[PDB]
């Protein structure tokens, strides 16, 4: 019986990638990985990205809104959509037997939708909602104002619609989004679960929309603002980035190393996070409950990177400012060795688990067959992870320290320091 | 409360729901003066019948 | 295909130490991996005034053992990579770790080495005792926490299942260094606990490394007995905790469920597969397969609703919880029974086709990457006795049908006293005697 | 032939809602389907047969109709409901069909 | 690692209106791990990273 | 907390079958319940009558 | 007041000095109409510096004075009517706190027309801070505001709101030809390093609108 | 000039909407509208709101 | 209305004063006099026709 395949990845003439694999799970996972998202909308269009992720099930040429669902779930499948401020996954799961089945769907969905008036017109208000429970976690809502701050463009677009535009977006914008950005040249098929000939034969044979990169992003302007939420929470959310790096930039894996260096989220239930000296440094300055890390955020033309905070609204000062001299104690030489090893590995471990997830592989190897046209050997990964120097380490810490920063911060900040007080 | 005691009392809010201020179409014909007379004529012949029964 | 794959699926080697301890693995092709032990233990152990102690010790396990104290084993374990989580449920507790299948051994002797030498350092304890008293609070705010809690209570009033996990406030504040060691000593021990693998790990290897740091052998019979717990008596009765200061109502209403072992779970699983789920969010809305999620979403009947059959090893709870504002409480239970009897009296061949669907696609999805399937051959064991595939599960659901599942939920729901728990603005959702009304005619 | 055009046409006349400047399809009992479809109309079209409506009924209370000039003519009734009707029947059925079986 | 995320049936909702952490341990593991996701689902939880 | 509230005791109230918190109240079940549909049913038949 | 009035006397809490932040807030919210100020820290009440930025403002347009018409005597609104072709509207803008001030302009266009308003009412700030300011568009100012001033006196509130306002901050009342004699001692180089003061020190800005065109403060 | 306004029976009433909240077109029914200088806040128990 | 006893017109009567209607959880048996006043009547209305009819 079964054993060992390899993941295949042909390419069509119109550009359409096509990225397939075959562990004999039990169950297929599929996804359709698209170069599309807020960063593509104008001050004239806005949120409507965000209204096309919940419009995935609105009715459309092949099928109605009704037998998208009712016929998913049938075969006790299951379709989703998740998106980034620069990517538009529609996945499906389900049983082998029905992999086909659901596959109809999924393709109407992507390619064929029908945005019928009425039926944008009555979801509309679901922006309201979906956006009123993202936003309970005020991690949301800082991130939002960070990307606000850090850039004039594209990424300083926000994820979930803006309020003025809720029930203001048109069936003509949404038609038009998706003219100009679901462009087989801008897509890929990926696929774990199934033959690659089949996941082939359903592309070319069935898909429309196509040839070309249509609309193109404005690259992205660094502004480095400070955008500031005074709300009352007793917990103060805080965030200070510099221009990090780019995807597939050299200096990529710096960054990632010197964010493990600094502490990149426990691994302890409930534990203090030694190999954390951005941690350790924090639990110094202050002595009530808190949270510091590392963040990094890899785009296409730009990225982000820093720390982020959360803490009592009085010790907001010193765990910020603490949260500081690490950085500025990294960027003088203050990286041992070893500290660069135990990260190396800790990355490896991390990027290594997080694999496990047939969610968590589709997206890895969706992400490359997309902004690549191949997949990475999980050596090489591993390879170009520890062939990062002391040094690149110690120098992506002077980037930041030197770099223009852009601040984001919100509750009682009555005693939270301004982006020229650090 | 209610400003007018029309729309407030528990049974002039009656009267009112349904001889007053309920709402009609603008066109109905003579062909719907019948069921007031229908009633009319109820209440009519119970009262004859009323004064007839007593002999 | 489906069938075969099932097949193919790596067997799960299990051997037992001549110590009690039972040591099984499922070998994958994967790089990484979990493994972690799973002792059968909880709140249902303990009495009345321990009630918390195998919580206070879920937090001192972590804080290092006697062979390398707090800072070392913290160290040791993150600056490898390694995750280490765990947890403690009412009949169940366990200490897992993720990491490369190379520390596979390294682990075994950290697992073991905090099951049995848990330093429970007694300046530790002082700080827990402010750290346990506070997640109480901050826990107190989560409805549906609160609400399954209350359920329990009461469903179970007077028992052992009647406690939450995390104790009483008085507890918390008075249990000793002494009652934490007695609670390790007296429960975690070798024929209660099993040591689970997931992911490329030799079975060999694995319990090579068990024989080595799991050593300590029993000597008496009754080291190598495992108690069988006195049951716990349902109760059909209610909690009401009524707060109008509240933005909404949560309900939770329930009957007594079998326990692990019957195979009747299966059916009931399918059941709950018929009526579902729901939450605001679901883009299915006015389409969804289940009819109380379309009720729901016709007439803003809820902002969730999920259905759910809590096992033990002796009994169980088989019910449904939604959340709703204060004004359409009564609509949304109404239609919830209503969607019961429906089970008990007219389930169609087409609604169980698809809950079937909808429940292999649930199990292959606990299955998904090396901490789940660890967790599965943890509790497997433990409750079952051993490891039920995915391809027999799938036989037994695969022989569930219509006329099945309507004479088992008559069996377990109709015509009984249920369990209720309200928590919030509830006036609008009134009398037992309505509710227990709707335990009949469809 | 012109046979059935001949026979439409002569009882469109006859029917004399167009005498009214309805519309055919202003004239349609609203029943469920014709509910849901009027609730897809485009603001524009809503907005004018709500007059045409209103203009009726203001006509039948007074007892007079429209000057022969402005009666709507039989090949130029827009009907503009009936697309949206038979989609919102067409949907209907395939849901009743998709509940039995 | 050009994942989104490797840098940066089930699932349970919420519900909020329109129109708590107290000790570093109901805290850590919520400092923006990298970039923001945000998902939906027909069958199944919004969820956000 | 919540944690510190407990239903309080109906030993008081309580049928004698399901009054010891060891022991099924599913078995005495049925005839709890047979017992007083038992009188409803012969109300019924009395007014029938 | 004597027979009276109670809350014993003192200070009680006290202000604590304004700091200086230089911020830019951006708000879009999808108006057609663009509304931005660009300000910059100015004179204080009663400060010596003040009066100069009052006649600044005159010189660069404070607020129309024929009904419809173009204003002229305004530097800053005929420098932008050159620069744009629709419609709008654009000011100086002066406000005099205790222990601060705000100073700029303050702009209302089309969304589209708003790059070339702000750049537009910017070079009319600098192009005065660079001797751009005539002997007389001083003297028309001068008693454009004594005018302006004076007419505000004619309300029994604007009034009671004169007499009221330095019987605070002050302790008297200053003579009504004290103040039209502090505002002509105004020199042509007093106004002109007003301006200067603008075009050095560090701004904050405040749009509203769609912003989709509008410039942000590092790009003046 | 030390007046907040100096440097930055009547009186017409307005309304809006809550919960969320909730025209000028010619270089004539926008001018004077440019912050003359700070902004006052009135309040009347006999008459409408003020704001400049 | 998911339940026909909101709804329906009449059903909804029978219901808003006989079955959900609101009752103060402590009357006593004072408070029972009102429907035995009503069934009495619909009584002697009963008795009453079959008396006139001879
Ligand atoms: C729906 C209302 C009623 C109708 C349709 C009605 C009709 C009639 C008819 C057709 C007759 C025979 C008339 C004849 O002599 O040719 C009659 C007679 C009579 N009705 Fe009624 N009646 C009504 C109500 C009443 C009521 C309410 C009473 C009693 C309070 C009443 C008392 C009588 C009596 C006493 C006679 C016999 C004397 C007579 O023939 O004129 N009726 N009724
Ligand atoms: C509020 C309800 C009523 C009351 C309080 C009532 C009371 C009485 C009383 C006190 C008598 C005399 C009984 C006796 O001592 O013989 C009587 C007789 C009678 N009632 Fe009524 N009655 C009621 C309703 C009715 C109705 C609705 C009818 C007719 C449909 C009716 C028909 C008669 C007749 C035929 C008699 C005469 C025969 C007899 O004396 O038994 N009653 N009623």
């Amino acid at each position: 019986c079964p054993g060992a395949e390899d993941l295949e990845i042909t390419k069509l003439p119109n550009g359409l990638i096509i990225a397939s694999l075959e562990n004999f799970s039990p169950a297929s996972r599929i996804g359709v990985f698209i170069k599309a998202g807020s960063r593509y909308e104008t001050t004239a269009n806005l949120g409507t990205a965000h209204l096309l992720r919940l419009a995935s099930p609105l009715t459309t040429k092949g099928a109605s809104s009704f037998r998208i669902t009712r016929g998913i779930e049938a075969v006790g499948g299951s379709l989703s959509v998740y998106s980034t401020r620069e990517k538009m996954t529609y996945c499906v799961e389900c049983l082998r037997d029905h992999v086909d089945t659901v596959m109809e769907y999924l393709l109407n969905v992507t390619t064929a939708p029908e945005f019928r008036p009425w039926e944008v017109t009555d979801l509309q208000p679901q922006l309201k909602v979906d956006k009123a429970v993202a936003f309970q976690s005020p991690q949301v809502g800082v991130l939002e104002n960070l990307h606000a701050a850090a850039y004039k463009t594209a990424l300083a677009n926000p994820l979930y619609c803006p309020d003025y535009r809720i029930g203001k977006i048109t069936s003509e914008q949404l038609h038009h989004f998706v003219q100009n950005n679901f462009t087989s040249a801008r897509m890929a098929l990926v696929g774990i679960g199934v033959k690659h000939s089949d996941l082939k034969q359903v592309a070319e044979q069935f898909l429309n929309i196509r040839s070309g990169a249509g609309t193109s992003s404005a690259k992205a302007t660094y502004w480095g603002g400070e955008i500031r939420e005074q709300n009352g929470h007793s917990l103060v959310h805080a965030a200070v980035v510099t221009e990090g790096a780019a995807v597939g930039s050299a200096e990529a894996n710096a960054f990632s190393v010197l964010q493990h260096v600094l502490g990149a989220g426990p691994l302890i239930k409930r534990g203090s996070s030694v190999t954390s000296k951005l941690y350790q440094g924090v639990a110094k300055a202050t002595t009530q409950p808190f949270d510091a890390s590392a963040f990094n955020v890899n785009y296409s033309d730009s990225g982000l990177f820093g720390f982020y905070t959360i803490s009592q609204a009085a010790h907001a000062g010193e765990v910020i400012r603490a949260a500081m001299n690490q950085l500025k104690a990294a960027a003088q030489g203050g990286v041992t060795e070893e500290d660069v090893t135990k990260a190396k590995n800790q990355l490896k471990a991390t990027y290594l688990m997080s694999v496990e997830t047939a969610q968590g592989l589709l997206n890895e190897i969706g992400s490359e067959a997309l902004l690549s046209g191949t997949h990475t050997a999980p050596s090489v990964v591993a390879q170009k992870i520890d062939s990062v120097t002391s040094a690149d380490v110690v120098n992506a810490a002077k980037k930041f320290v030197s770099g223009k920063k852009s601040m984001a911060a919100s509750g009682d900040l009555g005693s939270t320091p301004f982006l020229d007080e650090l | 409360m209610a400003p007018n005691i029309r729309k407030s009392h528990p049974l002039l809010k009656m009267i009112n729901n349904s001889l007053i201020d309920l709402p009609a179409p603008s066109n109905i014909s003579a062909w719907w003066n019948f069921g007031s007379l229908l009633a009319v004529c109820l209440m009519t012949q119970i009262l004859t019948g009323l004064l007839l029964a007593m002999h | 295909t489906y069938a075969q794959t099932l097949q193919n699926i790596p067997e799960t080697n299990v051997t037992t130490l001549d110590n009690g301890l039972r040591v099984a693995s499922e070998e994958s092709s994967q790089p990484t991996c979990t493994v972690g032990v799973w002792i059968g233990a909880g709140s249902r152990y303990e009495n009345e005034k321990n009630n918390g102690a195998g919580y206070f010790v879920e937090h001192l396990a972590f804080k290092g053992t006697k062979k390398r104290p707090c800072a070392a084993f913290e160290k040791e374990v993150e600056s490898m990579g390694a995750h280490f989580n765990g947890y403690t449920s009412r009949e169940q507790t366990a200490f897992y770790i993720k990491a490369l299948s190379k520390d596979m051994p390294k682990v075994v002797e950290l697992l073991a080495d905090v099951v049995q030498n848990c330093a429970l350092e007694e300046s530790q304890i002082e700080k827990e005792r402010g750290v346990i008293l506070q997640e109480l609070k901050e826990m107190d705010n989560d409805m549906t926490n609160v609400t399954f809690d209350y359920l329990h209570a009461t469903a179970f009033q007077g028992t052992a299942l009647a406690r939450t996990v995390e104790g009483t406030t008085e507890n918390i504040k008075h249990l000793t260094r002494a009652d934490l060691a007695s609670y390790i000593d007296t429960h975690f021990k070798a024929p209660r606990m099993v040591l689970a693998a997931a992911g490329g790990i030799s079975h060999k290897e694995l319990v090579d490394a068990a024989r080595q740091h799991f050593s300590g052998v029993s000597f008496t019979y009754k080291e190598d007995a495992v108690p069988i717990l006195p049951r716990c008596r349902f109760t059909g009765s209610e909690i009401r905790a009524r707060d109008d200061a509240l933005p909404v109502a949560h309900v939770a209403l329930a009957v007594e469920g079998p326990g692990w072992a019957d195979p009747d779970n299966v059916v009931l699983h399918v059941a709950n597969a018929i009526i579902g789920r729901y939450d605001r969010t679901f883009g299915g809305g006015k389409h969804l397969s289940s009819r109380l999620a379309a009720l729901a979403v016709e007439h803003k009947l809820c902002h969730s609703f999920q259905t759910f059959n809590t096992s033990y090893s002796d009994t169980g709870l088989f019910g449904f919880h939604f959340v709703a504002d204060p004004l359409s409480i009564d609509d949304m239970m109404f239609c919830a029974q209503g969607e019961w009897m429906r089970l008990c009296t007219s389930t169609t061949e087409s609604e169980v086709k698809r809950a079937k669907n909808h429940l292999r696609s649930a199990m292959v999805a606990q299955l998904d990457g090396t901490t789940p399937v660890c967790e599965t051959i943890g509790s497997h064991l433990l409750n079952y006795g051993r490891r039920i595939s995915l391809e027999e599960w799938d036989s037994r659901i695969s022989a569930v049908d219509a006329r099945m599942v309507r004479d088992v939920c008559s069996k377990y729901i109709y015509d009984k006293c249920p369990a209720l728990a309200a928590v919030g603005p509830i006036e609008q959702l009134l009398d037992y005697n309505r509710i227990r009304s709707g335990m009949y005619w469809i | 032939g012109r046979l059935m055009d001949r026979i439409r046409k002569w009882y469109y006349n006859a029917a004399g809602f167009n005498k009214y400047g309805l519309m055919r399809d202003d004239t349609l009992y609203e029943d469920d389907d014709v509910k849901e479809a009027l609730k897809r109309l485009p603001e524009d079209l809503y907005n004018e047969r709500m007059f045409r409506i209103k203009r009726a009924l203001d006509l039948s209370l007074k007892h007079r109709i429209l000057p022969k000039e402005q009666w709507v003519k039989y090949e130029e009734d827009k009907p503009y409901l009936e697309p949206y009707l038979k989609e919102v029947i067409r949907e209907r059925l395939e849901r009743e069909a998709w509940n039995k079986k | 690692m050009l994942s989104v995320a490797a840098r940066s049936x089930x699932x349970x909702x919420x519900x909020x209106x329109x129109x708590p952490l107290l000790c570093r341990e109901s805290m850590s593991g919520r400092s923006a791990r990298r970039d923001l996701v945000a998902g939906i689902s027909l069958n199944a939880p919004a969820s956000v990273r | 907390v919540h944690n510190d509230v407990t239903v309080p005791d109906f030993s008081a109230y309580r049928r004698e079958d399901v009054m010891d918190a060891t022991t099924s109240s599913q078995t005495s079940s049925e005839d709890r319940k047979g017992f007083s549909y038992l009188v409803t049913a012969t109300a019924c038949v009395a007014t029938a009558y």
